[PDB]
């Protein structure tokens, strides 16, 4: 069975890290991505990482998030910096090839169980 | 002088084998047609 194990804290009051290991099939070849799902939104793209090493980021996050991806270990990991009270949200990580997308929640078909976040002010 | 009935195998085949691979066919197109992302 593809499986998708999320890791990483859930409260802060600051800086987090999110890993985002694969088993069961290799995604070297495949576009890993982030998701963001707030309470009472639909799926916000956050960044992406491509077989070439080639970083997308959203607008909303640009320039404070960072996504790196180990291929031996076949995981992908974000860095989040700067973080700000209303980013509290459930994080899925997703891989998959970009098909209609790279931006759209549609085009990926593994999904990660999620990740809850959550900020103190 | 006797002679061999007709086979019940070969009987129950004619209707098994066509059925089988009818039914394979129909899975086998409408899992996988219907694949691709839409818009
Ligand atoms: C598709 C499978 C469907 C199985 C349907 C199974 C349906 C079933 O009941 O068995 C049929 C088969 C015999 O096949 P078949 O119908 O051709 O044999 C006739 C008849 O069944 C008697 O064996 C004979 O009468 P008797 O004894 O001399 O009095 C008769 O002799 P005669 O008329 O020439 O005088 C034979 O013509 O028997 C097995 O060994 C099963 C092997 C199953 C192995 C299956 C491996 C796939």
């Amino acid at each position: 069975q593809v499986q998708l194990q999320e890791s990483g804290g859930g409260l802060v009051q600051g800086s987090l890290r999110v890993s985002c290991a694969a088993s069961g099939r290799t995604f070297t070849t495949y576009i890993m991505a982030w998701f963001r799902q707030a309470p009472g939104k639909e799926r916000e793209f956050l960044a992406a990482m491509d077989q070439g090493r080639i970083q997308y980021y959203g607008d909303s996050v640009r320039g404070r998030f960072t996504i790196s991806r180990d291929y031996a270990k076949n995981s992908v990991d974000l860095q989040l910096d700067g973080l700000r009270p209303e980013d509290t949200a459930v994080y899925y990580c997703a891989a998959g090839a970009g098909f209609w997308g790279l931006r759209t929640a549609s085009s990926y078909h593994y999904w990660g169980q999620g990740t809850q976040v959550t900020v103190s002010s | 002088k006797t002679f061999n009935s007709v086979s019940k195998i070969d009987r129950l085949s004619r209707i098994a084998f066509p059925l089988l691979f009818g039914i394979f066919n129909l899975v086998y197109w409408a899992t996988y047609l219907n694949r691709e992302p839409q818009l």
